[PDB]
C-alpha cells in the first residue's frame, strides 16, 4: 500500500509520500513545458496546456501528511472541496530574475516562507524580527504573475496579496477550495493509503504476539496446566 | 545520538501528547513502583528470629513457607493505602501486565508516527487560539517551543535538503 | 559487612574509630588548604579558580585589606600545616585506641568515662562536649572584638577587616531572628544583615552551651524525657543523625543567599546578585545612550527597568523582579525611602558600581559539570562554577542522604526496644 | 603557586589530598585478605 | 530637612503607594514671587478607586459607572515625577513634566468577571489654573491632558506569536483556512489616545510642602491591538506635590 | 461578510509597510541607535544627539542641532548621504526606540 | 587543511605592512583571551554591550581604526569609545587601570600582541560564527 | 479577613498540641506489640 505496487494504483488510493519527496510530479510537469515551449508557444500558452489533474497530484495536501486523530479524516475537511487550476505562480524580482520558492517537507507541520534564486541564492523571506530585517518582501519588491490553467492568467503587485501566495506556494501548486460545504477547519488530513497502512501494520504487529502466544501455549499443554 | 532522537520527536511530533506514549509512560513508572513496594514489603515483613544473629542470608528447599507474611502485609497496606489483593500468584502476574502491557502501546504509538500520523493537535483549541489573542494554555505555550526546536535544529540536523535560514526569519522571544 | 556495627558496644574501639575519622576531617583541612595556596594565584577572583577554605580564612578577616584579595600571603600556610599535622597527632591516637586494647574495666577510668543506657553518665559526657562548643563559639567572638578583626562587607568604601564594639547583645533581637518567617528573603538565620548581630549572636550561644553542658552533668533526665526517648546506642545516632541533616539544608540555603558572613567578594555573587546586577548594568548602558529610565515601557507594559513590588516600591523589572529583596553594598546607595531613588539613579551613580555589576553579572553562578561557564548553551571557552553552587550542590546531597539515615537508624531503634535485632 | 622556598614539593602536595579516599580502598583489601568476614 | 524613615521601615505595610500627608496647617499661602522668578515641581500620585463604564443596551443610557476590585495589588499609586511650573501671559499656571511615570493595574468587573487592564497614564501631561496668583488653596484648580499609548508594545507576542515587528503573520495551526475573519487578530494595531485629568487642592501649607488634593482622571482600557473595543475608564484618588525654586 | 474600506485599513501592518522608505537608508526619526554603528565614528555621541533632537523635516536639518562642534558637522555631511526621513511612527518610538530592539548577542 | 602561514599573515598597521605570527603565539592568545576576556567577551561578542562585537569588519570602522594590531594594543593600554571621544579606562580593562582590574596587573607587551593576534586570526577560521554566534546562534 | 487568619492558627496549633502531646504522652508513650516497658 504505502510504497505502491501494480495493485495499489493512483486514482484509487491517491498519491505517495515518495512522489512528494521525489518531486516526481514537478519533473513531468516541467518537461511538458520546456518541450512545448521550445515548439513555439508562449509561457502563458504552455502552462494552459498541461492537463490539470496532473497539477492536482502536485498539491502537497495529497501526500499522507498529518493525522493521528482526526475523526472523519476525509481529505476534504482539510483543504475543503477542491475546484481550481494548474496555476504556476512565477515569482520574479524587480530586475526580472525568476525567483524560486522552497517547498515544505511533509515532515514539518509549518514552514518559513522563503524565496531562492535559480542558483540557490536567497532573495526574499518573510521576516520574524522586522526590526533588523534585510530581505523583506517590500524592501526587495517581489511580484507574482500567474501563467496557469484558465482560472488565473494574469499579474499581481501588492505586498499583502503577493505574500499570501508565497505560503500557498509552499504547498506546491495553488488551488481554491469550497471550504464552506463541510465547514472544513483548514487542517490537513490523511488519504486512505495512510489509513489502510496504519491499520494493517498495527494489526500485523499485534498478531505477532498472537503468533507467539498460541504457539508456546500449543507446545506446553502440560506447562500451561503448570 | 539517542537524546537527540527524543528531542526530534518532541518538536515534529509532540510525542508527549500522544496518548500511547502516555500509557507506555504509565507501565514503566508502574514497573518501578511495584519493584519498590514488593521488594520493600517482603524484606520488611520477614519472619522474626529466623536468624538468631539477626541478619538475613539463609534459606533452604524445605523452607516451603518462605521468609514472610502476607497476612500482615495485607493489613499493613489495607490500613495505610486502603487496598491489597493478597494472593501471591496475582501479585507477580500483575507485575508482568504493567511493564509489558505498556511497551506494546508505546510501540503501537510509533507505528503511527511512522506515517506522520500524530496526536499533535487540538483543533478545538487551535481554532479559538486564532480567533482570540488573550487566551492561552499550557497546550499552547508548548507548541511554541516546538517551532523553536524545528527552526533552529533542522538545518544542521538535516544536511540533504540544505536549509538556509536568515537570522531574522527564525522565531525568537524578545531579548533572547 | 556491618563491621562498624560489631563495634557498637565495645566503646574501647569506637574511640579508636571516632578518633580515626576525626583525624581525616583535620587531614583534609591541611591537604586542601595547602593544595589551594598551591594552585592559588594572587589578584584573581578567589572564586574564579575553585577555592573553598581560604575564602573562610579571609572571612574571619585573617589576611586582607579593603576587599583586596590578600596583602599577606602566609596566614593560609599556617592553617594548611597545623591541620595537616593534627591529622597525625590523631592518626596515632585513633589507631592505637583501635588496636592496642578495649575499655570499661578500668576502675579509675570508668569513674572518668562511663557507658550506655546510663542516662546520668551519657548526660554527663554530653554536657562535657557542650562546654567545648561554648568555648569555640566564644573564641570567634574574641577574634572580632579584641583580636585581628573580621571582614565586614558593609559600610564603608571597601569594608576591610574591622573590629567590632558592643555587639547587639539585646535579649530580644537575637531570638527575634528565630521567630521570623522563613519565607521570601526572610529566613530566620539567613536574614542576618549587620555583622555585629553575628558576634553577639555567638556570645549567647556559648553562655547557653556552657550553662547547659554543666546542667546535664549534674542532672539526669526527668520522667517525660525518659518515656519519650529510647536509650539504645543506635538511637542516639538517630537523634544526632537527623540534626545534622536539617543543618545541611540550613547551611545550603544559607550558602545561596549571603549574609555578610559569606562576603560575596570571595565566594562570588548571589544567584539574585547576578540578575539584579544585570538590570543595573543596563540602566547605565542606555542611560549613556540617553534613555529615560522612568518612562520605559517593556513589551508587557511594565517598563523595562523599573516597576514595583506588591508592597509598592521600586525594583528592577524583568524576571529579576523576584529578587528585589536582594541587598548588597553596591546596589544600596541608590536605595532610599519608597525604594530606588530615580534621582540618585541618573544623577549620583559612581563608576566603580558599573564594574561590580558587570563582573557579577558576568560570573553568573550558572555552570555545568564540564565547568562550562554561563547558560547551558555556551561554548566551552569559559571555565567557572560559583563556589556557592558547589557548596550548595554537594551539601544539599549530604543533608538528604543523611536524612535517609535518620529514618534507617531511628527505625532500627524501634527494633531493638522490642522489634527485630 | 605561593609556597616560596618549599617550591620543591608541588608534586607530593598535588597528589596529597586524595588519600582520604584511598583509605576506603585498603578497607576492602583488608577484607579480601581476611576472606570478607 | 531630615527625619529619616528608612526603606527598612516602609517595606512593611506598603506606605510607598499612599502619598505623603498634609494634616493641620491650612495656609494656601505661596507668593507672586513667581511673577518675580521661576519654579519646578516633584509630584506623587495616588488613587482611591477605579471605574469602568461598560454597558451595551444602546440608546437607553445616561450614566453607567460601576465600581471596581483591584486584582493588581498595591501597584496603582506609584507615580514619582518632576515638572516645571510656568506663568502665562494671563496669570495662570501651566505644568510640563520630565520623567513620565505610568502604571498597569488590572481590575475585575463584578458583573462578568471580565477582567480589564488599563494603562494608568500621566505621560506628556499639560496643566492649567484659572485666573490669578493672588490665591492658591482657597480656589484650587489644575486641569490638562494625557497621551495614552497601548498596554502592549510592538514586541509583545501573543499565544500564537503574531504581532507588529515580530510574530508570525498568520494562524499556522490552520494552513488552508479563510484569512478574512482571522485578519482582525493576525494583524496588530497600535493605539495612541485621549487623556483627561483634573485637580483640586484641599491642603497647601508652609513654604516647602506645597500641594495635595483630589485626583480625577479619565482614560481608555486596553484593546489588545485588534481585539474587543476598549471599555471606558474613570479614576479618582489623592496626590502629593512639593515645589521650590528661588 | 465584509468590505474593502474596513479590510484594507486592517490588512495593514504599520512596520511592514515602512519596508520601502526604510531598508535602503537609516531612518532619522525612529531607528534604534545601534543602526548608527554601521558608519565611521557616528555612534557614541552623535547618535545620542540625533535621536534626542528628533523629529526632523529634512535629512539636512541635523546640522542645526545646538552646541555641535566643527568637525561634528563635517562628518554628518559625508554621511548625510546615508540618512533619510519619514513621518514618526507611533510604534517604534514609544518603547525605548534605542534598546527595546532585541540585543542580538 | 592545516593552520598555514597565510592564515597567520595578519595586518600590522594602517598602511600596508604585515607580520606572520607563529604557532607558539597563537595559542597564548587564546589562553590569555580566556583569562581576562571570554567571561565578558565569549566567542567574540560583548555580553555587556551586545550591539558592539569584536568581528574584524566592525573594528575597522572604529575611531581610531582597529582592524590591525597596533590599534588593539593601544586599546588594551588605554580605551577608546567607538568614536574616540571618551576615556573609558575606569570601565574597561587597561594596563592603565591595573589597580582596578587585577587580572591586568601581570600582563606584558608580548601578551597584548598575542591576544591581539588571537582576535584577528580567529575570524579566518570561524567565519560568521565568531561574529554573532551562528553555530552558537 | 483578619478574622480568618486567626481562626486558622487556632486550628493549626490545635492539631499540633495533639501531635506533640501525643508523643510526650506519659500514657501511650512507646507501647509496641512484642514488649511493653512501663
Ligand atoms: C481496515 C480498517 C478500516 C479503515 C482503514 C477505515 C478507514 C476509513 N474510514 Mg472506516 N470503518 C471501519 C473500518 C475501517 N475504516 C468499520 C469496521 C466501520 C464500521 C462499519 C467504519 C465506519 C466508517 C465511517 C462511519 C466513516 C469511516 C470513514 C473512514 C475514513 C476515515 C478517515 C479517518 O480519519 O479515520 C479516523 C481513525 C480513527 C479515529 C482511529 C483512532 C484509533 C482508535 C479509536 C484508538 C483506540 C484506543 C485503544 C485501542 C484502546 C486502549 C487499549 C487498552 C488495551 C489499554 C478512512 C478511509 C469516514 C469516511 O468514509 O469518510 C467520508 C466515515 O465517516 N469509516
Ligand atoms: C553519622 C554517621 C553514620 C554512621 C556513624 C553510620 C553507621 C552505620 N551504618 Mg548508617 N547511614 C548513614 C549515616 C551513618 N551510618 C546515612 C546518612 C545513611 C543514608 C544513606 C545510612 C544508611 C545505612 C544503611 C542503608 C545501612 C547502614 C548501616 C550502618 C552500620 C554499618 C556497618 C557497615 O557495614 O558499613 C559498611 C559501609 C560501606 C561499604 C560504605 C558505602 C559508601 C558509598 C558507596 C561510598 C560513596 C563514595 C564515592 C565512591 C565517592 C566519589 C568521589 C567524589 C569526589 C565525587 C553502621 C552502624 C547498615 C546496618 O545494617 O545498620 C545497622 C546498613 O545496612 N547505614
Ligand atoms: C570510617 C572508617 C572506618 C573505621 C574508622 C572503621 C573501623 C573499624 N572497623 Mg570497619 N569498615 C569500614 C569502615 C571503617 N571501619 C567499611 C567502609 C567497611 C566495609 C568494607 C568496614 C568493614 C569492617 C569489617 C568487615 C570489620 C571491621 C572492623 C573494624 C574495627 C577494626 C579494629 C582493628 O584493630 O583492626 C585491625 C587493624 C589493622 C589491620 C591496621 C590498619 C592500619 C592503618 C591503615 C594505619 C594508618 C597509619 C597510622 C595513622 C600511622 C600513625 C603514625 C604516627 C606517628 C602519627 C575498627 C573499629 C572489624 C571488626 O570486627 O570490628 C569490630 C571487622 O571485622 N570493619
Ligand atoms: C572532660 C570533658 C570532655 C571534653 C572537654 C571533650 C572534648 C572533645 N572531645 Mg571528647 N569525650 C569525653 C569527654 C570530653 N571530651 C568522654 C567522657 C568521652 C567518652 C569516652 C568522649 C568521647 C569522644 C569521642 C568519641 C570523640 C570526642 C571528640 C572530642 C573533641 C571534639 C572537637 C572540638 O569540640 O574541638 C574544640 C577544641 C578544643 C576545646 C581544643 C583543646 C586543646 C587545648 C589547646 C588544650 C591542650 C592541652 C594539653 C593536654 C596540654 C598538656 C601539655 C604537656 C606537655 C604537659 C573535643 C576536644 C571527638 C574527636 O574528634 O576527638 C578528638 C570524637 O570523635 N570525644
Ligand atoms: C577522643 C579523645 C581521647 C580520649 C577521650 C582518650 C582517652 C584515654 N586515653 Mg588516649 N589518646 C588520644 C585521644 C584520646 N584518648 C590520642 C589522639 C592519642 C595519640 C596522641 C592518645 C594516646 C594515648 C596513650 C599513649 C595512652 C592513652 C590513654 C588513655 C586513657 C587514660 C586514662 C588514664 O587515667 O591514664 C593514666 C595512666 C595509667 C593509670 C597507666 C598505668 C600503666 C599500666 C597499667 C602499666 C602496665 C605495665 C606493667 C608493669 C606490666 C607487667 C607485665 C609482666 C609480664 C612483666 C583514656 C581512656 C592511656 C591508656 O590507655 O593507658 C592506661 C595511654 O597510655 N591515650
Ligand atoms: C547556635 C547556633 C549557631 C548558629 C545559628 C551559628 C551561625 C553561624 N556561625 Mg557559628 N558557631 C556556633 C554556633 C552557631 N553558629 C558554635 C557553638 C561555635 C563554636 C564551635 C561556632 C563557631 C563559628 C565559627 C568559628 C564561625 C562561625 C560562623 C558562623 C556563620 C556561618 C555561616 C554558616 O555557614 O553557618 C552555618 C549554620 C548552621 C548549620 C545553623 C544550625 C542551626 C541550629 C543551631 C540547629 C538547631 C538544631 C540542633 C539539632 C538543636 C539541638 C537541641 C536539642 C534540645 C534537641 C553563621 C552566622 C563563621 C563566621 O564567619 O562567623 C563570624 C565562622 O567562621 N561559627
Ligand atoms: C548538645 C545538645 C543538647 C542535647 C542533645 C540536649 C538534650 C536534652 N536536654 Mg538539654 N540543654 C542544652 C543542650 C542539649 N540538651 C543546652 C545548651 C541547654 C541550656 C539552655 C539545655 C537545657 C536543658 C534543660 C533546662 C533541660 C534539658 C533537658 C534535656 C533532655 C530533654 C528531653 C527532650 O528532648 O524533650 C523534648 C524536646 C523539646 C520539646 C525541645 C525541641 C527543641 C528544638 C529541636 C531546638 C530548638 C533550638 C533553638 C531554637 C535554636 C537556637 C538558635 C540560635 C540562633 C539562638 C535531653 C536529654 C531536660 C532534662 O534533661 O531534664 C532533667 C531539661 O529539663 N536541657
Ligand atoms: C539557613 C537558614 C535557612 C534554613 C535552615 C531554612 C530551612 C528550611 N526552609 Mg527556608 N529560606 C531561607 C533560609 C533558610 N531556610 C531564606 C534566606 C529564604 C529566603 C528566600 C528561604 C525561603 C524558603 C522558602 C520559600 C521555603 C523554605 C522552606 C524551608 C524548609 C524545607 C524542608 C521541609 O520541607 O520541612 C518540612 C518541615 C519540617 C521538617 C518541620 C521541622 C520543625 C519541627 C521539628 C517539627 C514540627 C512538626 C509539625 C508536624 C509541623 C508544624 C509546622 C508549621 C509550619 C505548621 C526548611 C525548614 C520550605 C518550607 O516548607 O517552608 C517552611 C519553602 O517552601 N525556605
Ligand atoms: C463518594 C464518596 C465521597 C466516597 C468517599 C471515599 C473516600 C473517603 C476515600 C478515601 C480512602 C483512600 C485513602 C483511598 C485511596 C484509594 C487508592 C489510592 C486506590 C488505588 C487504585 C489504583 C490506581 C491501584 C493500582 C496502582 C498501583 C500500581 C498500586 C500498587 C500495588 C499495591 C497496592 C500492592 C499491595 C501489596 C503489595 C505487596 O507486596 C504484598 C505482599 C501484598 C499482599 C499487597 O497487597
Ligand atoms: C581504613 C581503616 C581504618 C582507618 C584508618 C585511619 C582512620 C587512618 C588514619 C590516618 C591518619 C589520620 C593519618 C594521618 C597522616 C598524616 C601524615 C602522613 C602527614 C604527613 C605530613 C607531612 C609529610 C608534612 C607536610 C609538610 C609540612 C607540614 C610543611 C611543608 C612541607 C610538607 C608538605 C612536607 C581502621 C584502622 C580503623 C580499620 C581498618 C580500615
Amino acid at each position: 500500500m504505502w510504497y505502491g505496487s501494480a495493485t495499489t494504483p493512483i486514482e484509487l488510493f491517491g498519491p505517495t509520500r515518495y512522489q512528494w519527496d521525489s518531486s516526481y510530479f514537478q519533473q513531468e510537469i516541467n518537461r511538458r513545458v520546456q518541450a512545448s515551449l521550445a515548439s513555439g508557444a508562449t509561457l502563458e500558452e504552455a502552462w494552459s496546456a498541461i492537463p490539470e489533474k496532473l497539477a492536482f497530484y502536485d498539491y502537497i495536501g495529497n501526500n499522507p501528511a498529518k493525522g493521528g486523530l482526526f475523526r472523519t479524516g476525509p481529505m476534504n475537511k482539510g483543504d475543503g472541496i477542491a475546484q481550481a487550476w494548474k496555476g504556476h505562480a512565477v515569482f520574479r524580482n524587480k530586475e526580472g530574475e525568476e525567483l524560486f520558492v522552497r517547498r515544505m517537507p511533509a515532515f514539518f507541520e509549518s514552514f518559513p516562507v522563503i524565496l531562492t534564486d535559480k542558483n540557490g541564492v536567497v532573495k526574499a523571506d518573510i521576516p520574524f524580527r522586522r526590526a533588523e530585517s534585510k530581505y523583506s518582501f517590500e524592501q526587495q519588491g517581489v511580484t507574482v504573475s500567474f501563467y496557469g490553467g484558465e482560472l488565473n492568467g494574469q499579474t499581481f503587485t501588492d505586498p499583502p496579496t503577493v505574500k499570501s501566495y508565497a505560503r500557498k506556494a509552499i504547498f506546491g501548486e495553488i488551488f481554491e477550495f469550497d471550504t464552506e460545504t463541510l465547514n472544513s477547519d483548514g487542517i490537513f488530513r490523511t488519504s486512505p493509503r495512510g489509513w489502510f497502512t496504519f491499520a494493517h501494520a498495527v494489526f500485523a504487529l499485534l498478531f505477532f504476539f498472537g503468533h507467539i502466544w498460541h504457539g508456546a501455549r500449543t507446545l506446553f499443554r502440560d506447562v500451561f496446566s503448570g | 545520538a539517542i537524546f537527540r532522537f527524543l528531542l526530534f520527536f518532541q518538536g515534529f511530533h509532540n510525542w508527549t501528547l500522544n496518548p500511547f506514549h502516555m500509557m507506555g509512560v504509565a507501565g514503566v513508572l508502574g514497573g518501578a513502583l511495584l519493584c519498590a513496594i514488593h521488594g520493600a514489603t517482603v524484606e520488611n515483613t520477614l519472619f522474626q528470629d529466623g536468624e538468631g544473629a539477626s541478619t538475613f542470608r539463609a534459606f533452604n528447599p524445605t523452607q516451603a513457607e518462605e521468609t514472610y507474611s502476607m497476612v500482615t502485609a495485607n493489613r499493613f497496606w489495607s490500613q495505610i493505602f486502603g487496598i491489597a489483593f493478597s494472593n501471591k500468584r496475582w501479585l507477580h502476574f500483575f507485575m508482568l501486565f504493567v511493564p509489558v502491557t505498556g511497551l506494546w502501546m508505546s510501540a503501537i504509538g510509533v507505528v503511527g508516527l511512522a506515517l506522520n500520523l500524530r496526536s499533535y493537535d487540538f483543533i478545538s483549541q487551535e481554532i479559538r487560539a486564532a480567533e482570540d489573542p488573550e487566551f492561552e494554555t499550557f497546550y499552547t505555550k508548548n507548541l511554541l517551543l516546538n517551532e523553536g526546536i524545528r527552526a533552529w535544529m533542522a538545518p544542521q540536523d538535516q544536511p540533504h535538503e540544505n536549509f538556509v535560514f536568515p537570522e531574522e526569519v527564525l522565531p525568537r522571544g524578545n531579548a533572547l | 559487612w556491618a563491621g562498624n556495627a560489631r563495634l557498637i558496644n565495645l566503646s574501647g574501639k569506637l574511640l579508636g574509630a571516632h578518633v580515626a575519622h576525626a583525624g581525616l576531617i583535620v587531614f583534609w583541612a591541611g591537604a586542601m588548604t595547602l593544595f589551594e595556596l598551591a594552585h592559588f594565584i594572587p589578584e584573581k577572583p578567589m572564586y574564579e579558580q575553585g577555592l573553598i577554605l581560604i575564602p573562610h580564612i579571609a572571612t574571619l578577616g585573617w589576611g586582607v585589606g579593603p576587599g583586596g584579595e590578600v596583602v599577606d600571603t602566609f596566614p593560609f600556610f599556617v592553617v594548611g600545616v597545623v591541620h595537616l599535622i593534627s591529622s597525625a597527632v590523631l592518626g596515632f591516637g585513633g589507631v592505637y585506641h583501635a588496636i592496642r586494647g578495649p575499655e570499661t574495666l578500668e576502675e579509675y577510668s570508668s569513674f572518668f568515662g562511663y557507658d550506655w543506657k546510663d542516662k546520668n553518665k551519657m548526660t554527663t559526657i554530653l554536657g562535657f562536649h557542650l562546654i567545648v562548643l561554648g568555648i569555640g563559639a566564644l573564641l570567634l567572638v574574641a577574634k572580632a572584638m579584641f583580636f585581628g578583626g573580621l571582614y565586614d562587607t558593609w559600610a564603608p568604601g571597601g569594608g576591610d577587616v574591622r573590629v567590632i564594639t558592643n555587639p547587639t547583645l539585646d535579649p530580644r533581637v537575637i531570638f527575634g531572628y528565630l521567630l521570623k518567617s522563613p519565607f521570601g528573603g526572610e529566613g530566620w538565620i539567613v536574614s542576618v544583615n549587620n555583622l555585629e548581630d553575628v558576634v553577639g549572636g555567638h556570645i549567647w550561644i556559648g553562655l547557653i552551651c556552657i550553662a547547659g553542658g554543666i546542667w546535664h552533668i549534674l542532672t539526669t533526665p526527668f520522667g517525660w524525657a525518659r518515656r519519650a526517648f529510647i536509650w539504645s546506642g543506635e538511637a542516639y545516632l538517630s537523634y544526632s543523625l537527623g540534626a545534622l541533616s536539617m543543618m545541611g539544608f540550613i547551611a545550603t540555603c544559607f550558602v545561596w543567599f549571603n549574609n555578610t558572613v559569606y562576603p560575596s567578594e570571595f565566594y562570588g555573587p548571589t544567584g539574585p546578585e547576578a540578575s539584579q546586577a544585570q538590570a543595573m548594568t543596563f540602566l547605565i548602558r542606555d542611560q549613556k545612550l540617553g534613555a529615560n529610565v522612568g518612562s520605559a515601557q517593556g513589551p508587557t507594559g511594565l517598563g523595562k527597568y523599573l516597576m514595583r513590588s506588591p508592597t509598592g516600591e521600586i525594583i528592577f523589572g524583568g524576571e529579576t523582579m523576584r529578587f528585589w529583596d536582594f541587598r548588597g553594598p553596591w546596589l544600596e546607595p541608590l536605595r532610599g525611602p519608597n525604594g530606588l531613588d530615580l534621582n540618585k539613579i541618573k544623577n549620583d551613580i559612581q563608576p566603580w558600581q558599573e564594574r561590580r555589576a558587570a563582573e557579577y553579572m558576568t560570573h553568573a553562578p550558572l555552570g555545568s559539570l564540564n565547568s562550562v561557564g554561563g547558560v547551558a548553551t555556551e561554548i566551552n571557552s569559559v571555565n567557572f562554577v560559583s563556589p556557592r553552587s558547589w557548596l550548595a550542590t554537594s551539601h544539599f546531597v549530604l543533608a538528604f542522604f543523611f536524612l535517609v539515615g535518620h529514618l534507617w537508624h531511628a527505625g532500627r531503634a524501634r527494633a531493638a526496644a522490642a522489634g527485630f535485632e | 603557586k605561593l609556597p616560596e622556598a618549599y617550591a620543591i614539593f608541588d608534586p607530593l602536595v598535588d597528589v596529597l589530598p586524595v588519600i582520604p579516599v584511598l583509605f576506603l580502598a585498603l578497607a576492602f583489601v583488608w577484607q579480601a585478605a581476611v576472606g570478607f568476614r | 530637612a531630615k527625619q529619616t524613615l528608612t526603606y527598612d521601615d516602609i517595606v512593611g505595610t506598603g506606605l510607598a503607594n499612599k502619598c505623603p500627608t498634609l494634616d493641620d496647617t491650612a495656609r494656601g499661602a505661596y507668593p507672586i514671587d513667581s511673577s518675580q522668578t521661576y519654579r519646578i515641581a516633584r509630584l506623587c500620585l495616588q488613587p482611591t478607586t477605579f471605574l469602568v463604564k461598560e454597558e451595551p443596551k444602546n440608546k437607553r443610557q445616561e450614566a453607567e459607572f460601576v465600581p471596581t476590585k483591584l486584582v493588581t495589588r498595591e501597584t496603582t499609586s506609584l507615580d514619582q515625577i518632576q515638572g516645571e511650573l510656568k506663568v502665562n501671559s494671563d496669570g495662570s499656571l501651566t505644568f510640563v513634566e520630565e520623567d513620565g511615570i505610568d502604571f498597569q493595574p488590572v481590575t475585575v468587573q463584578m458583573a462578568g468577571g471580565e477582567r480589564i487592564p488599563l494603562l494608568f497614564t500621566v505621560k506628556n501631561l499639560v496643566a492649567s489654573t484659572q485666573p490669578n496668583v493672588t490665591s492658591i488653596t482657597t480656589s484650587t484648580d489644575f486641569k490638562g491632558e494625557f497621551n495614552v499609548p497601548s498596554y502592549r508594545t510592538a514586541n509583545f507576542l501573543d499565544p500564537k506569536g503574531r504581532g507588529l515587528a515580530s510574530g508570525y503573520d498568520s494562524a499556522i495551526a490552520l494552513p488552508q483556512a479563510k484569512e478574512e475573519e482571522l485578519a482582525r487578530a493576525n494583524v496588530k494595531r497600535f493605539s495612541l489616545t485621549k487623556g483627561q485629568i483634573s485637580l483640586n487642592v484641599a491642603k497647601v501649607d508652609g513654604r516647602t510642602g506645597e500641594i495635595a488634593g483630589t485626583f480625577e482622571s479619565e482614560q481608555l482600557s486596553d484593546d489588545d491591538m485588534g481585539a474587543h473595543e476598549p471599555h471606558e475608564v474613570k479614576i479618582q484618588g489623592v496626590f502629593y506635590a512639593s515645589i521650590e525654586p528661588a | 461578510a465584509a468590505t474593502a474600506s474596513t479590510e484594507e485599513e486592517l490588512v495593514n501592518v504599520v512596520d511592514e509597510k515602512l519596508g520601502t522608505a526604510y531598508g535602503e537608508k537609516i531612518d532619522l526619526n525612529n531607528t534604534n541607535i545601534a543602526a548608527f554603528i554601521q558608519y565611521r565614528g557616528l555612534y557614541p555621541t552623535l547618535a545620542k544627539l540625533i535621536v534626542k533632537n528628533a523629529p526632523y523635516e529634512s535629512v539636512e536639518d541635523v546640522l542645526n542641532i545646538p552646541g555641535l562642534t566643527e568637525r561634528q558637522k563635517q562628518i554628518l555631511r559625508e554621511n548625510l548621504e546615508h540618512f533619510t526621513v519619514t513621518e514618526v511612527e507611533t510604534a517604534l518610538v514609544e518603547g525605548g526606540d534605542r534598546y527595546n530592539n532585541g540585543l542580538y548577542k | 587543511a592545516e593552520l598555514t602561514p597565510e592564515v597567520l599573515t595578519v595586518p600590522l598597521n594602517s598602511e600596508g605592512k604585515t607580520i606572520t605570527l607563529t604557532e607558539k603565539q597563537y595559542l597564548e592568545g587564546k589562553r590569555l583571551f580566556q583569562y581576562a576576556c571570554a567571561s565578558c567577551h565569549v566567542g567574540g561578542i560583548t555580553k555587556t554591550n551586545p550591539s558592539l562585537d569584536l568581528r574584524t569588519e566592525t573594528l575597522a570602522l572604529a575611531t581610531p581604526p582597529r582592524d590591525n594590531i597596533e590599534g588593539l594594543v593601544d586599546y588594551m593600554k588605554n580605551p577608546t569609545t567607538y568614536d574616540g571621544e571618551q576615556e573609558i579606562a575606569e570601565v574597561h580593562p587597561s594596563l592603565r587601570s591595573a589597580d582596578i582590574f587585577p587580572k591586568m596587573r601581570n600582563l606584558t607587551e608580548k601578551d597584548l600582541v598575542a591576544i591581539a593576534g588571537h582576535i584577528l586570526v580567529e575570524p579566518k577560521i570561524l567565519g560568521d560564527k565568531w561574529g554573532g554566534g551562528k553555530v552558537y546562534y | 479577613m483578619e478574622t480568618l487568619k486567626i481562626t486558622v492558627y487556632i486550628v493549626v496549633t490545635f492539631f499540633v498540641l495533639l501531635f506533640v502531646f501525643g508523643f510526650l504522652s506519659g500514657d501511650p508513650a512507646r507501647n509496641p506489640k512484642r514488649k511493653d516497658l512501663e
